[PDB]
């Protein structure tokens, strides 16, 4: 998740990198409360 | 009772920016309904917009798209607004209102501020021109004749005018100001008295202009 | 946008009477309206909302009616407390407009005006512009027709008209017509007059003078 | 009971008289109103009278514009509740 958040050469809007990330142990605590994201929002699934 | 109070009279210049503001007195703050409106001098009221005193919502008018902004301060629980790129047509009286109070939101104006005066002009403060208005014995109407004290080319409103510093109260007439092409204000005050004591008494107008601090008195010579 | 016109523009009444007001909408409204009262030199009152409802704190005379398009305001008896304009407001849809304005006055007798003229003072004559005053006092109703006749010719554009607004007990009207001009005009016209036609007068009445 | 009603409720260009909650700490027990508005929190780093990150206002708004599709029209809904107690039933129709 950190590589899709921090990259010197971040992608372009017509050159977005598709990732098939799978079989892992996500942890959304710090991702949720990094206290630095100007816009966190989503649909379908509640944030908590 | 809920009350709304705001700032005072306020004189700006084309191209500048202007900020009017009102404090609220609300028993509740239940998504209070700050909602501004405008009034060009004695013509249609035309509508300003509404801020959401609940959280932040800022719905505005189409004719004032893109140049008017509003917010509010919470612990002061006042509401403020800009008003930008001002122009001559822009001169008016400015009203806070809203205060639904019972329900969450309305679209009617049930708690008004008692008004703000904004004058968009290009001139500056100037002392009032004063002349007398002497009658003639030609027009002795029922032994009564009119007599006045003209003020011309002054700025800004208002000019308080009395006669002999409150000594005369009968038949007093003070007409409202009028625009001239020069961008200047002018007033005519008149009063009629019995012609019997015309040449035997004394009548002096007392004109008062605080923005220029001028106090002018002129005996009329019949 | 939502169109709003109101009739009649001005009306007449006397204390202890009923006065009808009609607010006209071009396009369909679902009981989306409020009625406001407006005293001169004031912040507005609301007393009807929703085209029917009577909001608290008001005398019980006031009563809205109508739905659809024609909207009507009603008061049974006429207090002095009723002497002001009255505005109708739609809130069916966006940007919310207002009406034109509908005032009552105080009707009694058609008082005839007293006509007066004031020539320019000297000091005005060595200012550089000339002002001539024609005055009408205590005429009824506001409605009046004033003209300028200089050197037996009509004048237009250069005259301004300022009318006082009806007295509380005098219950009449006063008017001032000002003719302004430049000094080059003043001495090459040599006689001046203001004429007024009024309903109360039997004939149109002219008043006039010359250079001093 | 529910019926379609935008011809009354959707002030053209949008209605803003209608708000509903979106963020609350608890699921709502049956048959309670919760009028009071405060600010919500998100995980840790909590809020207090302040807005922004981890901070939200609970009452959203419906943009009820007539240009919307059927799926987003306003619906006026009224619901009724009946029950059988030992008490005299007092609201019916026959009773003779």
């Amino acid at each position: 998740f950190g590589e899709v958040f921090n990259a010197t050469r971040f992608a372009s809007v017509y050159a977005w990198n598709r990732k098939r990330i799978s079989n892992c142990v996500a942890d959304y605590s710090v991702l949720y409360n990094s206290a630095s994201f100007s816009t966190f929002k989503c649909y379908g699934v509640s944030p908590t | 009772q809920v009350q709304l109070v705001q700032s005072g009279a306020e004189v700006k210049k084309p191209g500048a920016s202007v900020k009017v503001s009102c404090k609220a007195s609300g028993y509740t703050f239940t998504t209070y309904a700050m909602h501004w409106v405008r009034q060009a001098p004695g013509q249609r009221l035309e509508w300003m917009g509404w801020i959401n005193a609940g959280n932040g919502n800022t719905k505005y008018s189409q004719k004032f798209q893109g140049r008017v902004t509003i917010t509010r301060d919470t612990s002061a629980s006042t509401a403020y607004m800009e008003l930008s790129s001002l122009r001559s047509e822009d001169t008016a009286v400015y009203y806070c209102a809203g205060g639904g109070g019972r329900r969450l939101q309305f679209d009617y104006f049930d708690y008004w501020g008692q008004g703000t005066l904004v004058t968009v002009s290009s001139a500056s403060t100037k002392g009032p021109s004063v002349f007398p208005l002497a009658p003639s014995s030609k027009s002795t109407s029922g032994g009564t004749a009119a007599l006045g004290c003209l003020v011309k080319d002054y700025f800004p409103e208002p000019v308080t005018v009395s006669w002999n510093s409150g000594a005369l109260t009968s038949g007093v007439h003070t007409f409202p100001a009028v625009l001239q092409s020069s961008g200047l204000y002018s007033l005519s005050s008149v009063v009629t008295v019995p012609s019997s004591s015309l040449g035997t008494q004394t009548y002096i107008c007392n004109v008062n202009h605080k923005p220029s601090n001028t106090k002018v008195d002129k005996k009329v010579e019949p | 946008d939502i169109q709003m016109t109101q009739s009649p523009s001005t009306l007449s009444a006397s204390v202890g009477d009923r006065v009808t007001i009609t607010c006209r909408a071009s396009q369909s409204i679902s009981s989306w309206l409020a009625w406001y009262q407006q005293k001169p030199g004031k912040a507005p009152k609301l007393l009807i909302y929703d085209a029917s409802s009577l909001e608290s704190g008001v005398p019980s005379r006031f009563s809205g009616s109508g739905s659809g398009t024609e909207f009507t305001l009603t008061i049974s008896s006429l207090q002095p407390d009723d002497f002001a304009t009255y505005y109708c407001q739609q809130y069916n849809g966006y940007p919310w407009t207002f009406g034109q304005g509908t005032k009552v006055e105080i009707k009694r007798t058609v008082a005839a005006p007293s006509v007066f003229i004031f020539p320019p003072s000297d000091e005005q004559l060595k200012s550089g512009t000339a002002s001539v005053v024609c005055l009408l006092n205590n005429f009824y109703p506001r409605e009046a027709k004033v003209q300028w006749k200089v050197d037996n010719a009509l004048q237009s554009g250069n005259s301004q008209e300022s009318v006082t607004e009806q007295d509380s007990k005098d219950s009449t009207y006063s008017l001032s017509s000002t003719l302004t001009l430049s000094k080059a005009d003043y001495e090459k016209h040599k006689v001046y007059a203001c004429e007024v036609t009024h309903q109360g007068l039997s004939s149109p009445v002219t008043k006039s003078f010359n250079r001093g | 009971i529910a019926w379609n009603s935008n011809n009354l409720d959707s002030k053209v260009g949008g209605n803003y008289n209608y708000l509903y909650r979106l963020f609350r700490k608890s699921n709502l027990k049956p048959f309670e109103r919760d009028i009071s508005t405060e600010i919500y929190q998100a995980g840790s780093t909590p809020c207090n009278g302040v807005e922004g990150f981890n901070c939200y206002f609970p009452l959203q708004s419906y943009g009820f514009q007539p240009t919307n599709g059927v799926g987003y029209q306003p619906y006026r809904v009224v619901v009724l509740s009946f029950e059988l107690l030992h008490a005299p039933a007092t609201v019916c129709g026959p009773k003779k």
